[PDB]
């Protein structure tokens, strides 16, 4: 009912402007040329061809719904470990030639990140990845790749279906007669952080794979509010209160769509508490006039009794937002709609519920009202039209 | 003069092969069905690239007649004018398309720098298409002529010599085995004939320019693991070996069968045949080697590999239409011809341990030992018709003679232990 | 009331110990020699610290009297007033110096994140010096009280709890084994009492400030491999366990002896004793376990480790002056007291398989099973004298009683198979 | 004779200015407290080397220890071997009987071999030849910015394989079909079976670069070279399109003072003499400030091409056009037939248990690359003039 009514609002039916062959990503006939000899195409393909300039997927797509179902139950064909990342992330291949990223459980639901942990020491948890997709979907941003949670068997779906010599040599059985593995990444890839089931089921998230970087090159931008990632040493945006007045003079931040896009993202990161947003990818073939893919969301939902205000500093220094999002954020604050009842609704449709313990679902509204207040406390000092840029003209 | 002409004019290379061919059921490709399938793929190809007149599928094309000319007696005909045209076409016809081929591509990923013997899909090879619509497997030059596989190199990390793919074909033709696909050498303008014709977005990504201003390209996975280097033109010119494509698996399905004499493919450890001289006593009692006709075909393959020094024969492919008695396809021979100073007798283990060879095979070997048609001279001459001549250096050519003696010495050697009863199988 | 006073006022904890001590040769530290050496180290400290009133070395100091008080009968005396002062001094005396200790430091490097069982030198422990010149091994708090070693945790990756080092001392005192060094709990200002007193440039580098504005420090190697975290104050106060320092190895050399019942220290694989119930039949015929007196001291060590659940007893140290019959030092007990719900009977393997226990040891165990002097109550009260009370949670204390029955049941259990002849060794 | 005469020149006896406790690196009594209790100047040579690192030079001109420190690395017993992580290619850490340690780069490639012309600067091999050659080259120019390195014929059985508890390094020790012992390790560049390092049958050869003091009591700043190559195919670099780059880089906070820039000039001349185009970073010493030299580390990428002079290394000099007068007079002096570089370099390189460390073409190319550096200074001093190109150092 709650979710039924939200998409029934007149703020969620605003169609994108028309398109053009320049706004498509690639000629579908050229992605079928990268795969072996093998609209009946698999859902991961209908997902890829639908990635246009604005949204990553249509509002109420029938494939995005079914794409989540495939990852839940499709058969695992091959499993491989990724290299070069922060923490352990595995690449899954399926019976339909589709692939996906996989981040395991790593930590429980009722646990909070220790207060003494730096932002670059927090765990990447499947909870955040799955919750981030629904959160982004609820805000009608559609900038996250679909991710679904699955109860995987670490015997037949992990160990016995990998030819990776590194990953397999870490599969040991613990004194509790449980099966464990840790891999060979760099953070928390040792015996003392081994991931174990009881006795052989591990749980995790399957983030759908973005199209191959060969025919869908992705730019990678450095966040101007990127933390220094170094103890003791401070950061630039943490000492100049007018930072945004200098960052709106850079070549790509005095145009767009941009700045506003960061705003749509920095509001997103604050709602989750994800202070690990140091990079935001794009799509290159489009130019400087597209959305930002919200990737690597696993560091959110780590603290429910705490609201990290440092994430909001991009907004408190820039003080401007997209009118589309402002009216939504207000709408998402009314008791008839709101975030908790809307978030536990869609999150209830996953073979992992409860993906978010109740404190996080409730904290979602608390972080929302602080964002809404930061917009109010600032629109009284800069005024409307100079804080909200009309986009809904159409 | 010309020992090559004397060889094929010998009564041996002229007697009819038994059993004779009734037709229809002895040609793996059905004429009416195959022409329809290739005609659809020409139709399907003409679009994809449209999205000059369109392509025309002519029966007079070389690869078409080559595919329809594959019979139960081998891949091609004895002294076939079709193959002579087929070889000339692959040397001169312009390229219209370039891809990554299967066997790769289906890897999706898939680079494991820890894997010592990564699968045969992470190797630098392309599939080219010519104006007559035919295809050919392209293997580039990876080593000089006077260069050997350096000592300290196991078989699974040995190179992929283009000139070996060529010479393996001529040796197949001289032996009248007629089992490897025709292969020619050709100098390629890698920009105009590979890069400017490829529709694969990945393949365009692996082409760069050297500090020496040369057009280079590489295999994606081996370059990442820094196990191999790139392959540059000078600055555009690069020589390679095109191996004619077998018929489509939709028309002639094939069956990759594992060899009974595989290697360990490890830094240590030996297989059962490497330690037990009575290995073939077990093999002779395992289906489908119990019929004593499949085993003989493996013996020929062993002889052919020992002549070229191809330790890497883990699997041999067969055409399913021809059954258990069908001949074996010697597809990827690019590893042989790497040690002209060493002879690996372990390759000859099937003949050493089973001790039985086909009548026809022994007669062709004995003949090639006589100076009037010695194996080195007929190969040296046959390889001159290729654009990449000389494809084999002098130590390699003479090595064939010495390796031929070792084969003959083993036959007569183990004849003393079993007699001509069980060492010569004069089946029809 | 007060079962603890009743324990030490019992005739058992008052009978003279045999053989009696003649003196001189039964005190491991010679008085005149020890006082001279300790006086030089005080002279050298006053010079080297001045370059970076002076210290006075008084005979009346606790550690000095403790060192000269180590006899052939144990580390300290039965109900010794020195130990009561020694505990109180390590709790209150200010720190004047902090270093990284040996055993580390001599690692030079040496972080191999692939090593699963890295040496016992990459563990968070410091050596503190107090105003009376004495030293003590500091182990910081690494886990809450109501926290267990989680299942799926092998012994070699178990934590390093401060409260276990303390409780292991009181259990040593209650059993009248008198073999572990005295240990007290103390709340430490890690800034004022560690960082601001260290001359070590590395130790100053591992101190940082949390996002919660807490002074934290860490072990250099485990933090790099991300196998463990840092240890923060709130914001400066942190509790740990100080273990009194043994005399200098220049005055009383020690001999690290490997246990006969070591563990594999691997993710799989078991040692010989883990599989062979007749393992001790082999040990009894190997020097120096043939005298049947060293083996008895190992039995006691097994009892003491089983009571606390200390699986990590790979080596036991001995004083070389006391010979093969000398007592064993139970130095590092920081791993015990981690499973209050689980009893690891493999620790009891020496008593299980050898089936022989010392007469004195059995009487103290039997006594500690009676409600008038039960092991949980006398521990609970003895541990109240520590600033870190409660040092053991309620499940841990009650576990001592239950594990005591398992030891007693094991004695009487294997008595039926051997009789009081070979299961009680009433040596003098 | 030539080397004897070179140090006998009056251009090689210029002493450093006076010192001050602020110019020392650390108070000796504080490094001896980091090492175990061990088993007046009888301290090991690697320790006398560390305490001598002052603000200006890394070691005195004619030290008796730097000579003896080289001898220790040649013959001291190997105690423990461990593999380093995070680097480009394979580099091993050696520990000795006297608690000293050093970096170790193996042979990797022969002497008469050249870097393939189609190899990028970030694909070149790191060879022990270059490391040892760089030290004498730097010593001969009286820069003294490189850690001493000496070459040693090591036994891969008792000095590598049988004295390492490293599970990664040891599990790659295989025996080849040629019955030779090989190992490759587990780094990132050329660390696979097909690049395995093998002896004949069990001696591998390599270089031992002495270990700089522990970063705990001698923190090292790490600066990014403004002429750092893009390290990316196709994509160009800033200094490759703006010919006035130096006029913008002489305005940055640390390059419009010093000593600096001049330090870079002393370095870019060094890298050009070797052909080392992999100079993307230059470390310092933090505790000193912005008024010290630059430690020339990771020199293994030089001496890869003897028939080629990579002019791109000189671009820092052709765009900045200023040098230290001390080095200018030296570079002129090192081009004279009585002194010169080849005869000076083959002299000192002859004192190593690895000679010939440099095949003769490289030793002669040193004079060829030097005269081009000397000419670039001449061709530019006519367009900017002296006093505005050479900065007075002595008085
Ligand atoms: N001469 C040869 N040398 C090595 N490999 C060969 C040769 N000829 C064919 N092959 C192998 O046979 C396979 C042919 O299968 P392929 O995917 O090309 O089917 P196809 O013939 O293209 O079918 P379709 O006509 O449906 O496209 C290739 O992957 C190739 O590895
Ligand atoms: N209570 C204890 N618990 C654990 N280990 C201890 C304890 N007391 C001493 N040790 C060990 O004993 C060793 C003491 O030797 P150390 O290097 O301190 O010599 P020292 O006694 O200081 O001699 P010197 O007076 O010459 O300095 C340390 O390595 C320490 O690990």
């Amino acid at each position: 009912s709650v979710l039924q009514s939200l998409f029934e609002h007149p703020l969620y039916r605003t169609v994108l402007p028309d398109l053009t062959e320049e706004d498509t990503l690639f000629n579908l006939n050229a992605e079928i040329r990268l795969y072996p000899k093998a609209e009946s195409y698999p859902n991961w393909l209908r997902f890829h061809i639908g990635i246009n300039r604005y949204e990553l997927y249509s509002r109420h797509n029938p494939v995005i719904a079914a794409l989540l179902r495939d990852l839940l139950s499709q058969k695992i064909s091959s499993v491989g470990m990724k290299s070069g990342g922060t923490q352990l992330k595995l690449i899954m291949s399926f019976q339909n030639y589709g692939q996906a990223l996989f981040k395991p459980m790593k930590q429980t639901r009722e646990q909070e990140t220790p207060p003494d942990f730096f932002y670059f020491s927090d765990f990447e948890r499947h909870n955040a990845e799955i919750a981030a997709f629904h959160l982004d979907r609820i805000l009608d941003f559609r900038r996250v790749p679909p991710v679904a949670g699955r109860l995987v068997n670490m015997t037949r779906e992990i160990r016995d279906v990998t030819r990776d010599k590194k990953l397999w040599r870490t599969f040991f059985v613990s004194p509790a007669n449980n099966i464990c593995f840790y891999g060979e990444c760099s953070y928390y890839c040792s015996t003392e952080h081994a991931l174990c089931g009881k006795p052989d089921q591990i749980e995790g998230s399957l983030a759908a794979f973005l199209p191959d970087l060969a025919l869908a090159k992705r730019k990678t931008w450095r966040n101007p509010w990127r933390r220094s990632y170094h103890k003791r040493k401070k950061a630039e945006w943490e000492v100049d209160p007018d930072y945004c007045d200098e960052v709106k003079q850079t070549p790509p931040y005095d145009r767009g769509t941009r700045l506003l896009d960061i705003m749509d993202m920095t509001i997103f990161d604050f709602l989750m508490g994800n202070m690990d947003r140091h990079h935001y990818e794009t799509f290159e073939k489009f130019g400087n006039d597209t959305f930002i893919i919200h990737l690597d969301n696993g560091r959110g939902f780590g603290k429910h009794s705490h609201d990290e205000m440092s994430i909001l500093v991009p907004l408190t220094q820039c003080c401007r937002v997209k009118r589309s999002t402002y009216l939504r954020l207000q709408l998402l604050a009314k008791e008839e709609y709101k975030l908790s009842s809307l978030m536990e609704e869609s999150l209830l449709q996953d073979r992992l519920v409860p993906v978010l313990i109740k404190p996080h679902l409730e904290a979602l509204d608390r972080r929302l009202r602080l964002v809404l207040k930061v917009l109010s406390d600032c629109v009284e000092k800069d005024g409307f039209s100079a804080v909200v840029e009309n986009d809904l003209d159409g | 003069s010309s020992k090559l002409q004397a060889l094929f004019a010998h009564p041996l290379y002229n007697v009819p092969e038994e059993p004779p061919l009734l037709g229809a059921e002895d040609s793996l490709l059905a004429s009416q069905e195959a022409l329809r399938y290739y005609r659809r793929k020409v139709a399907r190809w003409n679009r994809r690239h449209k999205m000059d007149p369109p392509l025309q599928l002519r029966l007079e094309a070389s690869w078409v007649q080559f595919h329809l000319g594959i019979n139960r007696h081998g891949l091609y005909s004895r002294s076939s004018p079709v193959v002579s045209k087929l070889l000339q076409d692959m040397r001169h016809f312009p390229t219209i398309s370039a891809d990554y081929s299967q066997d790769e591509k289906a890897l999706l990923g898939a680079c494991d720098c820890t894997q010592i013997v990564k699968p045969s899909g992470v190797h630098l090879k392309l599939v080219l298409r010519f104006s007559d619509f035919g295809k050919a497997m392209f293997k580039p030059m990876r080593q000089q002529r006077d260069e050997e596989t350096p000592v300290d190199f196991f078989y699974f990390i040995d190179f992929q010599r283009h000139n070996a793919e060529i010479a393996a074909f001529h040796l197949d033709r001289i032996l009248d085995f007629r089992r490897v696909p025709p292969t020619v050498g050709r100098i390629v303008n890698v920009t105009k004939e590979i890069l400017e014709v490829t529709k694969n977005e990945i393949l365009q990504s692996v082409f760069f320019v050297s500090p020496a201003s040369n057009v280079c390209f590489f295999a994606k996975c081996p370059y990442m693991c820094k196990t191999e280097y790139a392959v540059c033109g000078k600055p555009h010119l690069l020589e390679g070996s095109l191996s004619a494509f077998l018929p489509s698996l939709n028309l002639a399905p094939r069956l990759s069968v594992p060899n009974p004499w595989i290697r360990s493919y490890t830094l240590a450890g030996k297989e059962e045949w490497e330690v037990n001289p009575l290995y073939c006593d077990t093999v002779k009692q395992i289906y489908p080697y119990n019929n004593s006709q499949r085993l003989l075909n493996v013996i020929d393959m062993a002889i052919f590999d020992f002549l070229i020094g191809n330790m890497d024969r883990h699997h041999y492919e067969m055409f399913t239409k021809f059954g258990d008695d069908g001949f074996l396809i010697h597809l990827d021979n690019a590893r042989g011809f790497g040690r002209h100073s060493h002879d690996e007798i372990s390759i000859l283990s099937p003949l050493s341990q089973c001790c039985m060879i086909k009548k026809k095979t022994l007669l062709h070997l004995q003949l090639l030992a006589q100076a009037d048609y010695r194996l080195s001279d007929v190969m040296r001459e046959s390889l001159l018709e290729d654009q990449l001549s000389p494809v084999l250096t002098e130590p390699h050519l003479l090595a064939l003679d010495r390796r031929l003696q070792t084969i003959l010495r083993t036959v007569e050697g183990c004849i003393v232990a079993h007699g001509q009863q069980s060492v010569i199988v004069d089946g029809p």
